[PDB]
């Protein structure tokens, strides 16, 4: 029997079958109820009758009645799957409370009467997906940003950073600075619009302040989108402005250390006897690592910061958006899955 | 329950080298006459086991990764490593190592030293 495979995103899910090198349904985590339930693109397609929700909050689980919805949506309307009949691997975030997993595995066994299932943490499956067992990962998705020191496999706990800096406070950035420029995006469907511009056109700065310089200089930076409306959009420095809130999140008026910051000091909370491997192994993980011009400007950031006996290594798989899912995908299917999951039976007599 | 395989049960038992090499989300045992060539295409675990003066066992375990390896391959790789590891009750020191690129130690398991070859096993993706 074939596992399933759902990855919990605060922003989407990502669901399919192990085995499989890619997610086979990506939507959105949203339901959507009368002003029974709508889930996922059909619930922003009828945005107009209907109130939308986040189920899942900076990748905590906050509101269950609707997130069973999505789980039903994923089962039956996604991948037309008989939960009753699949071993499932979920998700969980980083420092997940152990009071949310185990209502998460209640539903899964009582509510679904999954067989068989097993949970895993995010930032580990994705340093599997890497190819390696130590290594500190940078997961940064819509709702929330960690960094996750990993040794031999698993993850330390005291060393782990949640940053409330994730995509969805760049979407709302960029929003923000191109009333500048005269744009006026506000509503959810206006959101959605801009979260596609930040997606093409934006990018980080090797140096903020020289971009800043040389951009100013020309138009060269300035390119185009184009609207669903059909009007052109065109945007110059808001392109490296919008991401380096991930550097300097003055910019958001959050007083949070950026991400260089965030990794430099999660290692630290490590043994100094481990740090080179976690220094020489900082892996990016998820769809807020996705901007050009990431991995070197963090290398220099990072190298900055770091004891100069240190070797940086910034790793930026090309499929990281990806990279929960896709470890998730390999770890049920080894041979050796089966022996890790928890039962139906045993759960129910616990 | 510990987490155990037919492989695992044999693992590390005697002074030795052990290698498997990752097959379709599997371990399964290289044959003793291939040992020290790696195919470019697959990915690799290593158990070396050495006898201490003390009677106890010393475990480094390795996971070669080749310059052409699937992602499912060197992915199963490291968790096969984890899992090793886990069943040698933590003991083992784990090792990454990269085509071209490896330990002097992993190097000198192998009196011919190190050789590469073209192929490998199908991806299971
Ligand atoms: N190419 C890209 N460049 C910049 N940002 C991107 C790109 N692709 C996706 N994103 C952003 O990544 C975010 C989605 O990331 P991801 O799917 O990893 O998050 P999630 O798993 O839903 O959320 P979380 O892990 O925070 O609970 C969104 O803000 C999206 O706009
Ligand atoms: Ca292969
Ligand atoms: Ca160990």
């Amino acid at each position: 029997v074939q596992a399933l495979v759902v990855d919990n995103g605060s922003g989407n899910v990502k669901a399919g079958v192990a085995g499989d090198d890619a997610p086979r349904s990506v939507f959105p985590s949203i339901v959507g109820r009368p002003k029974d339930a709508f889930v996922g693109d059909e619930a922003q397609t009828k945005r107009g009758i209907l109130t939308l929700k986040y189920p899942i909050e900076h990748g905590i689980v906050t509101n269950w009645d609707d997130m069973e919805k999505i789980w039903h949506h994923t089962f039956y309307n996604e991948l037309r799957a008989a939960p009753e009949e699949h071993p499932v691997l979920l998700t969980e975030a980083p420092l997940n409370p152990k009071g949310n997993r185990e209502r998460m595995t209640q539903i899964m066994f009582e509510s679904f009467n999954v067989p068989a299932m097993y949970v895993a943490i995010q930032a580990v499956l994705s340093l599997y997906s890497s190819g390696r067992t130590t290594g500190i990962v940078l997961d940064s998705g819509d709702g929330v940003s960690h960094t996750v020191p990993i040794y031999e496999g698993y993850a330390l706990p005291h060393a782990i950073m949640r940053l409330d800096l994730a995509g969805r406070d760049l979407t709302e950035y960029l929003m923000k600075i191109l009333h500048e420029r005269g744009y006026g995006f506000s509503t959810s469907a206006e959101k959605e619009i801009v979260r596609d511009i930040k997606e093409k056109l934006c990018y980080i700065a090797l140096n903020f302040d020289e971009e800043m310089k040389t951009s100013e200089q020309s138009s060269d930076i300035e390119k185009s989108y184009e609207l669903p409306d059909g009007n052109i959009i065109t945007v110059g420095n808001e392109r490296f402005r919008c991401p380096e809130a991930l550097f300097q999140p003055s910019f958001l008026g959050k007083e949070a250390a950026g991400i260089h910051t965030t990794t430099f000091n999660s290692i630290k909370k490590c043994d100094v006897d481990i740090r080179k491997d976690l220094y020489g192994n900082i892996v990016l993980s998820g769809g807020t690592t996705m901007y050009e011009g990431i991995g070197e400007r963090l290398t220099r950031d990072i190298t900055t910061l770091a004891p100069s006996t240190m070797k940086i290594k910034v790793v930026a798989p090309p499929e990281r958006k990806y990279s929960v899912w896709i470890g998730g995908s390999i770890l049920s299917s080894l041979s050796t899955f089966q022996q890790m999951w928890i039962t139906k039976e045993e759960y129910d007599e616990s | 329950m510990v987490v155990e395989h037919p492989e695992f049960l044999k693992a590390g038992k005697e002074p030795g080298l052990q290698i498997w090499r990752v097959e379709k989300f599997d371990l399964v045992p290289v044959p003793p006459n291939l040992y020290g060539d790696f195919f470019t295409g697959d990915a690799y675990v290593i158990l070396k086991t050495v006898q201490l003066r003390n009677g106890n066992l010393q475990y480094d375990l390795h996971y070669w990764l080749g310059n052409e390896c699937s992602q499912d391959e060197s992915g199963a790789a490291a968790i096969f490593t984890v899992q090793l590891d886990d069943y040698l009750n933590g003991r083992a020191v784990q090792h990454r190592e990269v085509q071209g690129f490896e330990s002097s130690t992993f190097s000198g398991y192998f009196k011919s030293g190190l050789k590469y070859k073209k192929g490998g096993v199908a991806s299971g993706f």
